[PDB]
């Protein structure tokens, strides 16, 4: 996976992500809660918005299907996920994710972008 | 604030 520079966590410290992944948690019980950032240097366009609360039995395919529509890409443009650093496969479910890998602040951070293989 | 989809 490519190395991120998670916006989220330069503006807020782990106490501060903390409480707020503590307090979306216990509103939103079956809701995951993901931050979603751009790969630096990719020219894929950069979301609006970072933060969302997704159905726990959404698909990662059907995540990617969301995602597509919201950063204006076609079929022949290129979008790939990583979360634990490594690609997801298309049949897991954001909850299964959030089990496996969410961080100690209770968000699950996904990165993508327009490249598969990074150093 | 969070965004549902």
């Amino acid at each position: 996976g490519p190395h991120m520079k998670w916006a989220y966590k330069e503006e807020n410290n782990f106490e501060k992500r903390r409480a707020e992944g503590d307090k979306i948690r216990r509103k939103y019980p079956d809701r995951i809660p993901v931050i979603v950032e751009k790969a630096p240097k990719s020219k894929l366009h950069d979301l609006d918005k970072k933060k969302y609360l997704v159905p726990s039995d959404l698909t990662v395919g059907q995540f990617y299907f969301l995602i597509r529509k919201r950063i204006q890409l076609r079929p022949e443009d290129a979008l790939f996920f990583f979360v634990n650093n490594v690609i997801p496969q298309t049949m897991t479910t954001m909850g299964q994710l959030y089990q496996d890998h969410h961080e100690e602040d209770l968000f699950l951070y996904i990165a993508y972008s327009d490249e598969s293989v990074y150093g | 604030d969070f965004t549902f989809l």
